[PDB]
RNA sequence: AAGAACCUUACCAAAUCUUGACAUCCUUUGACAACUCUAGAGAUAGAGCCUUCCCCUUCGGGGGACAAAGUGACAGGUGGUGCAUGGUUGUCGUCAGCUCGUGUCGUGAGAUGUUGGGUUAAGUCCCGCAACGAGCGCAACCCUUAAGCUUAGUUGCCAUCAUUAAGUUGGGCACUCUAAGUUGACUGCCGGUGACAAACCGGAGGAAGGUGGGGAUGACGUCAAAUCAUCAUGCCCCUUAUGAUUUGGGCUACACACGUGCUACAAUGGACAAUACAAAGGGCAGCGAAACCGCGAGGUCAAGCAAAUCCCAUAAAGUUGUUCUCAGUUCGGAUUGUAGUCUGCAACUCGACUACAUGAAGCUGGAAUCGCUAGUAAUCGUAGAUCAGCAUGCUACGGUGAAUACGUUC
């Protein structure tokens, strides 16, 4: 959703690519009101690839983060973090009922 | 509003009173922001620096809720996706 | 830009009001008093120097 | 029907000690002095922000004291005239002579 | 937070004003007129290693005294510069000003002299933690119960700024009656700006 | 943690009426709340010519439950409810069930309601019941 | 005659109470209180000093009050009177100070401060 | 950004320019120009015209300062790097912890102290404890407020007086109130309890009794947090320009979403008419007083004033009677256009405000979710900054005045 990126003009193939690959996770649970992404470029002089993202939640939020050479490998990391996140968050939880007295 | 009563830039006036006697000219590059209507500015056709460049108009009788401060809405198509 | 805005403000005008009074020391134009002609943060910057009363702090 | 003055100091004792030493000068050659009548000492404020760019909510307050201090004396002689205009220090006061 | 100098706090209660003059709503003229004097004394800050100065003005004249560490330097010798300096301030003050200089002792203890001392000799490419160690080693000497000596910038003329500080002794801050000293300096060799922070404790 | 005494009500030399005003005293405008309430007195003390304290103590005791419940997953327990919370309970179900009558005037619905439960009618006696139905339906799985 | 005196202060509303023995009859600055304070019919509680101390009464009233609106102004009445009865005789502190009446509850309106807008509430938060 | 028409505004346009818009160094040297004319969009120039060595000159110089020019450095860069930085700030969080010196034990990194019991707002305090002492930090410590005594009585007050429409006149400083120094609240004192001690509950007094109210204050470190666009500055780059003056646009456009907040969805209500109570600040050609004009905006002159004096000013909610009698309503006033006031030369894109009419959804909001432990929440107004003009914002002031706190399950 909210995407501001400094020192670069965004394009559209990255949009369908990244946001569709994020859409794959409605296995659990999406729940897709906000998804704030964040970037920047930063001379080292090897000189950057910032890949930072929020993926906020019902009653809570989150953070995944990464820096890379390149946006494809560097992105497969904003995903394959959130996956494991959402998964756990659902496991959880506590049902093993048990009468009382 | 105005405080009794209408005003004008007066350096344009020095132009119209000059071109007012003969067969009146109809070509003007000008500035025309703080200059409101009155019927000595007729016989003459106005192209006002719109914000980028000058832009003509045939002056015409019905010009009562109108003035030359601008008649080209300068937001320039539009700024908007839809039309009016 | 900045350096020549400094000269823009203090040279003459056409009439009364197309003119500003920013801060002397810093060039901070906005949110600045006319009492001392001193911006938001120049006074703090020179409040701690304690030249003037001045108080600092917390009774109101 | 007597001398009356107004003193404004930004340290809250000089009003009192200056008032009393000039009173001493005033009753030296004279008498009939009304005292340092207090006035409410109105204030000021400056709502300054603890920032440079943003974070407008984190701010703070400088202020000011503006005291007025009303002192008189009756039945002049030109030596208590000099009691006014003999000693003025500390001159942070806004001393104003009247009658 | 984060932190802030206590000289902002202890002032207004238990220390001086760094200037004075009587009261009326022409602060504008008086104020910035004074501020260039406060600049103009760079002439002697470059020349005497002084602490500071706080003025107090008369009805129609001006009284001043610079709190200085190098007395024979500021004096000239035979007052060979005192009267021309009256003229030069007066010249650029655009108003008469009666100089009356005042030396500072104990010796170079307080924030100012110590601060730009260590900054300058540090900008002589000095192994600074030793120089700091020497400053403290003559500071606890002179008598005060807590010193702490911080500095930042790209140190060693090298990569990213970090900041070292050698603390010492008892130097409370959250307290309110301390009457203490603080400074920050500015002087660079190669990379940017390297600034120090001084701290002491009197009584 | 203690509970903000009212000295008395200086009407009737009572206490309960003030405890009710403060629930009606919208905007802190006691003048208009004690207005509409005094109107309530003369009106209801006209209809079925009696006192407030009769229809008041009556109807406040007719809706007031002696049980209600609470959860703690969430298991809903029966408990003898404590008295002051039981008081403000009767007050609250009273007034909050009152305004929904679809009736114009400040007072008529109110007197309609206290007169309702005065004869063991009205939805606040009803909620008293359902509270006392869940309760003793709530004895099995929680008591 | 002999007018006892108590002086009450709540909510900017000073109560220079000129109590004097007699009948008991009100003049809020040369004016009865009943018409004066909106609306108001809470004057039973104002003769509380007579309600519980040397009960019933009465002593006659003159009073010079100013400041604030009626409420704290109608509360310096109490401390004015009761402080005037302890001034009359502290015999009945054991029925006054059992009702207080000398505790000028110094609560007031605190300063304004960041976040506070048209009515005093912490902000709303950003969401999702 | 505490006030985007111009300005600010840099972005866009063009008229122009280049030791320049702007400064320092070297010179001819000169006091630097007032007002007009020509054209111009202004910049400006042609200019006229009058700027015209003023401090001290013994004849010359010196010298504030020049007229533009010459002079080569130069100047400048909203041009970038908050990751090259300093400085400053939010942050967990006002969370209470974080450290050392000495001595020990450990092969060794390290631990010890900082742990055990109890207790506290808390490394608070105490008992014990190869440990002992300090450093930071908590509290006090500074402010402001409730109770108080004393000093000083106006422009403040009348308790005794007559006097005035009137605290106005004469009188008084008694009293509120007034700004400086004074105690009082420190588990201080009593009872119980407790490892007696630390310490908990209650009592007494007291105005305040449990770190009195609130603020000031943010330990070690985390966020390569924000900041070169506060300011300065390391490196790079421009320099007939990324630098500059000048006029005009525009930073405010809206198929869209979001966030933010303000306002109605009404009979406790709406509208009418009479009436009372606040605090706090500001004020010189600035606060504008009556009287006058008008539907109002506003304007006529000017009373008074560097202020406990004169003005902003009048308070609002409330209350008083009337009526409205549940509507898309006497709710709603969005909207659109008609007509006036004030501002600055200047209200088109783009200032509000004044009477006319028009009178939309909206009849309390789904799922969702946020603040708050009492003068709170909730609610009515006042004034200060910014200010030619401009606040559903912010700031400060007040006046009115609730439910809930079982228990820490979760």
């Amino acid at each position: 959703f909210e995407i501001h990126g400094d020192n670069l003009t965004i394009t559209d193939a990255i949009r369908n690519y990244i946001e569709e690959k994020i859409g794959k996770l409605e296995r659990y649970f999406n729940d897709v009101p906000n998804a704030v992404a964040h970037v920047k470029v930063k001379t080292y002089s090897n000189s950057a690839t910032k890949i930072e993202v929020t993926i906020p939640l019902k009653n809570v939020t989150l953070r995944a983060e990464e820096r890379n050479d390149d946006l494809y490998a560097g992105i497969d990391l904003i995903n394959n973090k959130l996956e494991r996140q959402v998964r756990k968050y659902k496991t959880r939880i506590n049902r093993k009922s048990r009468d009382r007295g | 509003s105005i405080k009794k009563g209408p005003f004008v830039d007066e350096h344009l006036m020095k132009k119209v009173e000059a071109q007012e006697g003969s067969e009146k000219k109809q070509v003007i590059k000008t500035w025309s922001r703080r200059s409101t209507i009155f019927p000595n500015f007729i016989g003459h056709t106005f192209a006002v620096y719109d914000g980028r460049k000058h832009v003509p108009v045939y002056v015409t009788e019905d010009m009562v809720g109108h003035k030359l401060g601008e008649f080209a809405p300068t937001r320039t198509f539009k700024g908007h996706v839809a039309d009016d | 830009a900045k350096t020549s805005m400094v000269a823009k403000q203090q040279k003459k005008q056409k009439y009364a009001v197309r003119e500003y009074t920013r801060c002397e020391r810093c060039g901070r134009p906005h949110s600045v008093y006319r009492k001392f002609k001193l911006c938001r943060i120049c006074f703090r910057e020179l409040a701690y120097k304690g030249q003037i009363p001045g108080v600092r702090k917390a009774s109101w | 029907q007597k001398i009356r003055i107004r003193l404004k100091a930004y340290d809250h004792r000089v009003i009192d000690q200056s008032a009393e030493k000039i009173v001493e000068t005033a009753k030296r050659s004279g008498a009939d002095v009304s005292g340092p009548i207090p006035l409410p000492t109105e204030k000021s404020v400056y709502t300054i922000i603890r920032a440079v760019h943003m974070y407008k909510d984190s701010r703070e307050q400088f202020e000011q004291r503006t005291h007025k201090r009303l002192i008189d004396i009756v039945n002049p002689t030109p030596k208590t005239v000099d009691a006014l205009m003999g000693l003025n220090l500390p001159s942070g006061v806004d001393i104003e002579i009247k009658l | 937070g984060q932190k802030i100098n206590p000289i902002g706090l202890r002032v207004g209660i238990i220390r001086d004003w760094e200037a004075k003059w009587y009261a009326e709503k022409d602060f504008a003229s008086l104020l910035h007129e004074d501020l260039k004097i406060r600049k103009f004394i760079d002439n002697e800050l470059k020349e005497a290693s002084v602490s500071h100065v706080e003025i107090e003005r008369a009805a129609n004249r001006i009284n001043i005294a610079i709190h200085t560490g190098k007395p024979g330097m500021v004096i000239g010798k035979g007052g060979s510069e005192i009267e021309k300096l009256r003229n030069k301030l007066n010249a650029l003050t655009d108003k008469k000003v009666h100089i009356n200089v005042i030396e500072i002792k104990k010796v170079d203890l307080d924030a100012r002299l110590v601060a730009e001392n260590i900054a300058r000799q540090l900008e002589n490419r000095a192994s600074f933690r030793r120089v700091q160690k020497q400053a403290i080693t003559r500071a606890m000497k002179l008598g005060a119960k807590g010193i702490k000596t911080q500095v930042s910038g790209r140190l060693g003329g090298a990569d990213i700024a970090r900041a070292e500080q050698y603390s010492e002794g008892t130097v409370p801050l959250h307290t309110l009656r301390a009457d203490i000293d603080y400074a920050h300096a500015e002087a660079d060799t190669t990379y940017g700006k390297l600034g120090v922070k001084v701290w002491i404790y009197r009584g | 943690v203690p509970k903000r005494d009212v000295l008395p009500d200086p009407i009737h030399n009572s206490k309960l009426v003030t405890k009710l005003i403060n629930k009606i005293m919208l905007d802190g405008k006691r003048g208009t709340a004690q207005r509409i309430l005094y109107s309530a007195f003369d009106l209801v003390e006209q209809r079925s010519g009696r006192d407030a304290l009769e229809v008041f103590e009556e109807a406040i005791n007719n809706i007031m439950p002696v049980l209600e419940v609470k959860a703690r997953s969430n298991y809903q327990v029966p408990v003898e409810v404590r008295p002051e919370r039981r008081t403000t309970l009767g007050l609250r179900w009273l007034v909050n069930y009152a305004r929904l009558r679809g009736e114009k005037t400040m007072e008529d619905r109110l007197a309609n309601e206290i007169l309702d439960a005065a004869n063991n009618t009205g939805g606040a006696v009803k909620k008293r019941e359902d509270t006392h139905k869940m309760a003793e339906a709530n004895k099995a799985f929680a008591h | 005659q002999v007018e006892y005196r108590g002086t009450g202060r709540r909510k900017n509303s000073v109560a220079r109470v000129r109590l004097v023995p007699g009948e008991g009859n009100i003049t809020v600055n040369n004016r009865d209180v009943r018409e004066y304070l909106p609306f108001e019919s809470l004057i039973l509680d104002l003769n509380q000093p007579f309600d519980v101390t040397e009960t019933k009464g009465n002593y006659d009233v003159l009073v010079n009050v100013h400041g604030g609106g009626f409420t704290g102004q109608a509360q310096a009445i109490r401390h004015g009177i009761a402080r005037a009865l302890l001034e009359a005789d502290p015999e009945y502190r054991g029925s006054l100070k059992r009702a207080g009446l000398l505790t000028r509850d110094p609560r007031m309106k605190e300063r304004k401060k960041p976040g506070l807008k048209a009515a005093r509430r912490s902000p709303q938060f950003s969401k999702r």
